[PDB]
């Protein structure tokens, strides 16, 4: 039981990976909007 | 009328000066801003270097 709970997630696992997913959702768009960001550079 | 006359040639003298001085002026500060915005390009072309740059090693 201690090294069951020694993972650390309290609360379910379900929300746990909604949120993961929500997380990972997140970085690629960041990702993504930096990499559009940092490619169209012309101004002078 | 020794007085007018000297007057009257010294005043187109100055004139010639003052504008000699206001050219000068003129193009000290044409150069001035021709500089500045010289160097605001230079750093907008590093800034986009550095933010290219940084893209790629994160």
């Amino acid at each position: 039981k201690l090294i069951s709970t020694m993972p650390g997630i309290h609360l379910s696992p379900e929300q746990q990976q909604q949120q993961l997913q929500s997380l990972r959702e997140q970085v690629r768009t960041k990702n993504e909007l930096l990499q559009k960001y940092k490619s169209l550079c012309m101004f002078e | 009328h020794v007085h007018h006359l000297i007057n009257e040639y010294r005043p187109h003298q100055a004139r010639e000066t003052l504008r000699v001085m206001m050219e000068v002026q003129k193009r000290q500060r044409l150069e001035t801003a021709e500089r500045f915005q010289k160097h605001l390009e230079r750093v907008i072309e590093m800034i986009q270097n550095c933010l290219a740059s940084l893209p790629d090693d994160l």
